[PDB]
RNA sequence: UAGGGAUCGGGUGGUGUUUUUUUAAU
RNA sequence: GCCGGUCCGAUUUUCGUGACUGGCCAACGGGGCCUUUCCUUCUGG
């Protein structure tokens, strides 16, 4: 419905279904997410089973979606059950858009610390690490992060937080 | 709160307009 | 153990089994002496594992807050073990209560790179990367002696 | 070599050309240099030359994804199809198996032991892997039993070397070679290697792994193809075993296929009802494309050829029925197939397809209609194979079980007795009538008051498109097109209606209202152009000519555009709305344009209607520029350029 | 593929408007179960857990 | 006194600097405050330098010191 | 000397308890820039406003370039205009009265701060050449 | 001052001391593949690249092994038929140590410098 | 080469006495 | 590699093979296309 119209698909649509069935339960979107746009989104395939699908925006309007990511993730998490949807922006370079897309790939923010650290064999290994922030939501969906981020730039990245986990 | 009588090109300008008017 | 553990028998040129809990690097393994199918390991994100090879899974983990260089299991109580670590003080832990060490050897003045109990299984021999090495007994906590 | 580790190097990044597409070479060399006499043996001389003195884990992969390019380029190849080189087949199975008191010495350094007191085995377990993949392409040719008799007891001895990779090549030419018959010595060898997997299980403490997954395939082939079977309590043993791996990965196509071929081969087991619940889990609630297909497969032909009581014939039927409410769209669609399977292949379906058409009218009910179109294909497979008694309590249940009430009863009356349908169609006639009144006509004046329900509607419209009883509906549907949704199964209803069975002049004043105030607006188009073409026949044919003026939003402006191009005695009957076509002589505006072209390629009087359009526009150009001049603002015809940027 | 929400929850009250016996055919298909999985390291750290407390249960074994 | 020099006690980082840790960071918050005069929030630094003064009704919020502002005594903050 | 500075933190986005559009915060900045405020002085305003971190994070760039976008550009910078007004204030200070010794060594520390980052800024090139404090 | 002298002045006073666990603060990459090269050589243990945006710091468990370790600060052109003089030169002997130089793959030692027969400049040595 | 105590100036946290409360301050 | 099917023979299910078919799954490589969105700044006439 509201969504570019180039190339639309099923899930797309049923997703901004979603989007409009949430405007059908109406008294609380009061005109905020007419400004949606989207760029694509995709589904893909993680080692946890399941599915992550990432929605693009094409960011003017990554501060339009402000106060929308929860409300809007725990409504297509009840109707469009056990996938996992993460907005991303896109575009000397593509390290800034590869961070970028890490940074607002976790989350609106909460990422504090990148770590490398070298073995005596020769494998490098590069974790990022979240800072405390809502750990008992956000360790459910930890292994389908590292996935799609190696599968959308090839970096090995593991994902942690200072914690006892 | 406490601004500058100076420093801006665009308040300079003004004060170099006034100095030529009058 | 290596970037994560591995499990081989002689038979086979290719690793059986691969158990770790996140990519991270696993300094140094132990078995047992007896109830042979369990093991503990330490690995440099100061952390002591245990894994259980009847389930073939890992199966807990502390952390600690310095890096265990080298764990020694005990030959006659089977579910206790010896840790040492780079804070200078080799901890010794009970398996199925690791929320307590409960008891902890506490006389050197660098890292302890080195413990094994003594088949008798009440003397603990330690080494330290200060230049000496140490035994206790396991009832004290403190140093029988020192050469 | 060299290049080699300068091209697997990090540091050396910037050309095309080193990405290096390196295996293709072979891959297309050995189609040519498939001589078979000189020039292979120059392929496998230098690889045993870097291979004696030392390897990695790194260049032994990469060497063996070689040799894989080699055997798939002798797949590819067509030089040996017959038996003239399996000579050399055997013949890599055959060449498979006080006096430094005056002496200086500088290079303190020794040398490293490891070189090739094993290394050796493994030039030996890598090109035995080679030569068993070469037999193994040639089974796509022939397989001869004098030409590889003299070949198993090499092949018995690469089984018990146990160098993984001869290994997995082993298994699968014993799979291959199961449906042959050589001798009592084949039945020792076939009983050993079972025996060999049989012990291969007991040691590998996981079944997950690559050899132990492809042992259970070989442990299907010998169950499946021999006259002796063996060793229930072992087999019972091995099925424990391969029980909990269920659930993580890297277990699929081979343990399932070992699965339902023992549940083909019949033999009853207590730890067979185990794996049938957790595989029926698995079915309902995997997550990976076609391991819920076999699982079912597997479930099904156990629910099927197996013998189980009331309790577990209940509990997996109800479990059928509400795993019909799982939240995926693709297991849904896998209990969907259950049910398929079970309704096309009785007492059950007669106890059962009640509920399950209740359970798949609560699909329909569901969620964004994957499922739900699945489910009305499933709903009309099972009310066709009703007899009579499920038909009459699914007729009872649809016309009594609001608004759900209605489009459920609709839906059955449009899925599928006669005359119990005509009473029911008297219902649904009663119900139309009761709710397609005034609904439409608050629905225009909501239309209007923009540019100053719906299920029963679209219930309707399709009980319309299901069946003077025609009259009233087709009187009925007329004031139902008299929202977009709604509007478009109107207007396929009266197109429908006007072909099968002024008044006709009320119906395009309505039609041309509802395409005025997309692709059902290009077929409303296509029905008014087919009504003024089929047509106070006059004054019709000026009011539609008028109708279109003001018509010519972009689907419609391209309709107009085309039924105008389609529309225009050649001008005499022509020449009264030419003058939308001259005011149109951003991509609607290139369609348009288009249309615009067309209309103007498809004389007298066209150079007239031209003259008086363009005089029409002067004269209203003059008008517009008199009252300028007369009225003399600049801001709204100078804030355009704001509001754009 | 006509997909209006009509807003229902319906299927016991769809099984609740007839004569007698349909409700014991729709109490006959009544089992309402089969939740969907945890991710990958939740369902990785209960069984864990869980080979925890059987290891523990194995080496009270060798406690006396 | 013998610690290691990766990632050490949450007690012991919050213990020293904000500068000599390994990654170093802020120690001050953002708080938002309720105006007691008209019953609106606002957000303020903790630091806050300023004497900062409500849109609605401008009487004051926080008198500026050296390093934490002393909120005004009738204001009712939180953490965020 | 010692260490006395900020501690930017290691995230690069808006804090995620912002609850205001970007745009907005344009609109205050050159609200406060109109009124004739210094740049530094429209960080702190912005800081305890409404809730920035600051200008490179919440908007798309730096308030220097921002509001030369926007056409507020100062001709001198922020440092060398405010090492000018030290400058003449403790001229006139000591025109005032001569006898301040002191403050006729704090004006040479000053001359020779200011030459330093007038130099800096004649051989980048971002004023006009010929300028050398009068 | 020169970064990598200081970093390889820090890792050497720390081992004189006789710590284990050295911070090491102004990193660059051109210190991360020096180090690199040296635990391939196994004179250190592993190590850490903590990364903040401003520098990155590095954090190295060497375990003993180092007893000098250093840079030469003119990094001159060093020809093939002359690491052998410069060896001679700087090391106690010739296969007991290393001495790592700046070349056209970058940071390999004189064993595979001679191996893949290319040189460059000097920029340092570890033994 | 490293460690510890005390003091001056600033900041953070704690929670007892000095303090006090609708005049401001801190 | 999985599965369905036209068949011959046994069958009124299901299997042996030979053909042949498509529905799909992974590994290879080949040809393009999108990541130079649609809009402003060269050394000289
Ligand atoms: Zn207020």
């Amino acid at each position: 419905a509201k969504i570019l119209s180039q190339a639309p698909t099923e899930l797309e649509l049923q997703v901004a279904q979603a989007f409009v069935e949430l405007e059908n339960s109406s008294p609380e979107l009061k005109a905020e997410l007419r400004p949606l746009q989207f760029k694509s989104i995709r589904e893909i395939d993680v080692a946890g089973g399941k599915k992550a699908l990432a929605i693009f925006v094409p960011v003017p309007s990554l501060a339009g979606f402000h106060k929308v990511q929860t409300k809007l993730t725990r409504e297509l998490e009840k109707k469009f059950q056990d996938r996992h949807v993460i907005f991303l922006a896109e575009r000397r370079t593509l390290t800034a858009v590869h961070d970028k897309i890490l940074e607002d790939l976790v989350f609106p923010t909460e990422i504090v610390g990148k770590r490398v650290r070298y073995l005596v064999g020769g494998n490098k290994i590069q974790k990022v690490l979240l800072d405390s922030k809502d750990v008992q939501q956000i360790d459910y969906k930890l292994e389908s992060f590292q996935a799609v981020y190696n599968k959308l730039t090839g970096k090995q990245i593991v994902f942690e937080i200072p914690s006892e986990t | 709160k406490k601004a500058k009588k100076d420093f801006y090109r665009f308040q300079v300008r003004e004060r170099k307009k006034q100095e030529i008017n009058q | 153990g290596g970037a994560k553990i591995h499990l081989w028998d002689v038979n086979r040129l290719k690793p059986v089994s691969d158990l770790s809990w996140g990519a991270d690097n696993i300094t140094s393994l132990k078995f047992n002496q007896n109830e042979t199918d369990i093991l503990a390991s330490t690995g440099s994100d100061n952390s002591i594992v245990l894994y259980d090879l009847r389930t073939n899974s890992p199966t807990q983990k502390i952390v600690q807050t310095m890096r265990t260089n080298a764990i020694c299991w005990n030959p006659m109580e089977a579910f206790n073990f010896v840790t040492a670590n780079e804070d200078h003080n080799a901890y010794y832990y009970d398996m199925r209560n690791l929320s307590r060490s409960l008891n902890v050897f506490k006389d050197h003045v660098s890292a302890v790179m080195d413990v094994d109990f003594s088949p008798t299984g009440d003397e603990i021999v330690t080494g330290s990367y200060d230049k000496s090495i140490r035994i206790y007994k396991t009832n004290h906590g403190h140093s029988r002696e020192i050469y | 070599g060299f290049a080699g580790e300068e091209k697997d190097s990090e540091n050396y990044h910037t050309k095309v050309k080193e990405i290096k597409s390196n295996k293709s070479y072979d891959a297309g060399e050995i189609l040519a240099s498939n001589i078979s006499l000189t020039e292979f043996g120059t392929l496998l001389s230098p690889v045993k030359a870097l291979l004696m003195v030392r390897i990695n884990l790194r260049n032994q992969n990469k060497l063996s994804e070689l040799l894989r390019r080699y055997l798939l380029g002798l797949n590819h190849n067509s030089d040996s199809e017959s038996e003239s080189i399996l000579k050399f087949c055997h013949q890599l199975f055959q060449e498979s198996e006080k006096e430094d008191f005056f002496l200086v010495n500088l290079e303190s350094k020794s040398y490293t032991i490891n070189s090739n007191s094993l290394l050796l085995n493994s030039t030996l377990q890598k090109f035995a892997l080679d030569l068993l993949r070469n037999v193994i392409t040639r089974h796509r040719s022939f397989l001869t039993v004098s030409h590889l008799e003299g070949f198993i007891p090499f092949l018995r001895d690469s089984l018990l070397s146990e160098n993984e990779g001869v290994v997995i090549s082993t298994l699968r030419i014993l799979i291959t070679l199961i449906r042959l018959d050589f001798s009592d010595e084949s039945s020792e060898i076939f009983k050993n290697c079972a025996r060999k997997v049989l012990n291969i299980i007991k040691v590998s403490p996981s079944t997950s792994s690559e050899l132990c997954q492809m042992g259970l395939k070989f442990l299907s082939a010998f169950i499946r193809h021999t006259d002796s079977t063996l060793k229930d309590t072992a087999l019972s043993y091995v099925l424990g075993r391969v029980l909990p791996d269920l659930n993580e990965p890297s277990r699929q196509g081979l343990a399932f296929n070992f699965l339902k071929a023992l549940v083909s081969k019949h033999i009853m087991l207590p730890e067979l009802y185990d794996i049938a619940d957790t595989t029926r889990e698995i079915m309902v609630t995997n997550h990976s494309k076609e391991i819920r297909d076999v699982s079912r497969s597997v479930y099904y032909q156990f629910l099927m050829e197996y013998d189980q009581s009331k309790g577990r014939l209940e509990k997996q039927f109800k479990f059928m029925v509400d795993n019909l409410q799982y939240p995926t769209e693709s297991g849904r669609q896998s209990v969907m197939e259950l049910i398929n399977l079970i309704i096309t292949k009785p007492a059950l379906l007669s106890k059962l397809s009640s509920s399950f058409f209740l359970a798949l009218v609560n699909v329909s009910f569901n969620d964004d209609a994957p499922r739900c179109r699945e489910m009305a294909s499933v709903l009309i497979s099972t009310m066709l194979p009703k007899l009579e008694n499920k038909d009459l309590e699914i007729v009872e249940k649809y016309i009594a079980a609001d608004n759900a009430s209605f489009l459920n009863l609709g839906l059955r009356t449009y899925k599928v007795s006669i005359g119990f349908e005509h009473t029911i169609e008297l219902d649904e006639l009663a119900i139309k009538r009761i709710r397609y009144i005034l609904s439409d006509t608050s629905v225009g004046s909501e239309h209007q008051w923009d540019l100053v329900f719906s299920s029963y509607m679209e219930a309707t419209e399709s009980v319309y498109k299901h069946g003077w009883d025609g009259i009233i509906t087709c009187l009925l549907y007329p004031h139902s097109w008299v929202a977009n949704l709604v509007h478009q199964l109107i207007a396929n209803k009266d197109k429908l209606e006007i072909s099968l069975t002024t008044i006709a002049t009320r119906i395009l004043h309505q039609l041309g209202a509802p395409s005025i105030p997309a692709n059902v607006s290009i077929k409303t188009l296509v029905n008014i152009s087919i009504l003024w073409k089929e047509q106070t026949g006059e004054d019709l044919k000026y009011t539609t000519a008028i109708d279109y003026m003001v018509t010519r939003g972009i689907i419609r402006s391209d309709e107009h555009r085309m039924d105008s191009f389609m529309s225009k005695a050649l001008l005499v009957q022509v020449l009264d709305e030419d003058e939308v076509i001259a005011e149109g002589e951003y991509l609607e505006t290139y369609y348009s344009r288009a249309v615009d072209e067309e209309q103007e390629e498809l004389l007298e009087d066209k150079l007239q209607v031209s003259d008086f359009t363009k005089i029409y526009t002067a004269v209203k150009q003059t008008v517009l520029e008199r009252r300028k001049e007369r009225r003399s603002a600049d801001k709204k015809l100078r804030k355009h350029a704001r509001s754009r940027e | 593929g006509a997909s209006g929400k009509l807003s229902l929850t319906d299927m016991m009250n769809v099984i609740d408007d007839r004569q007698v016996i349909e409700n014991a055919n729709l109490l006959k298909g009544k089992s309402s179960t089969y939740e969907v999985p945890l991710p990958q390291r939740i369902q990785q750290r209960h069984d864990r857990k869980a080979a925890y407390e059987i290891s523990r249960q194995e080496v009270s074994k060798w406690n006396d | 006194l013998v610690q290691d020099l990766l990632h050490p006690t949450a007690a012991s980082e919050a213990r020293k600097h904000k500068l000599k840790t390994l990654v170093q960071g802020p120690r001050s918050y953002f708080l938002d405050v309720k105006c007691p005069g008209c019953l609106n929030i606002t957000t303020v630094f903790s630091h806050a330098q300023t004497a900062v003064t409500c849109e609605s009704c401008s009487t004051i919020l926080c008198t500026p010191t050296g390093g934490k502002a002393k909120l005004s005594e009738g204001t009712s903050f939180r953490r965020k | 000397k010692g260490i006395s500075s900020s501690a930017i933190p290691y995230s690069r986005n808006a804090p995620a308890w912002f609850k205001l559009s970007s745009e907005s915060v344009i609109e205050q900045i050159v609200k406060y820039a109109r009124k004739g405020l210094t740049p530094s002085q429209i960080g702190v305003l912005l800081r305890d406003a409404h809730g920035v971190t600051q200008a490179r994070v919440i908007t798309g760039n730096k308030i220097m370039r921002i509001l030369k976008s926007n056409g507020l550009a100062p001709e001198i910078p922020e440092d060398l205009y405010y090492l000018i007004k030290k400058a003449v204030s403790v001229r006139k200070h000591l025109e005032r009265n001569r006898k301040d010794k002191d403050a006729k060594f704090r004006l040479i520390l000053i001359e020779s701060r200011i030459h330093r980052l007038a130099r800096y800024y004649r051989t980048v090139a971002v004023l006009p050449p010929n300028w050398k404090y009068e | 001052s020169s970064v990598l002298a200081d970093a390889l002045n820090a890792i050497n006073n720390a081992e004189k001391t006789g710590k284990r666990q050295v911070l090491l603060r102004p990193s660059s990459k051109v210190i991360i593949k020096f180090l690199q090269v040296m635990q391939k050589h196994g004179y250190i243990g592993e190590f850490e690249y903590i990364d903040d945006h401003r520098s990155g710091k590095i954090v190295v468990q060497l375990n003993g092994r180092l007893n000098k370790c250093g840079v030469i600060s003119p990094r001159f052109n060093v020809k093939i038929g002359d690491i052998e003089k410069w060896t001679a030169n700087l090391l106690p002997a010739r296969q007991f140590g290393y001495v790592i130089l700046t070349t056209s793959a970058g940071i390999m030692d004189h064993e595979e410098a001679r191996r893949k027969h290319v040189s460059g400049k000097i920029l340092g040595f570890v033994y």
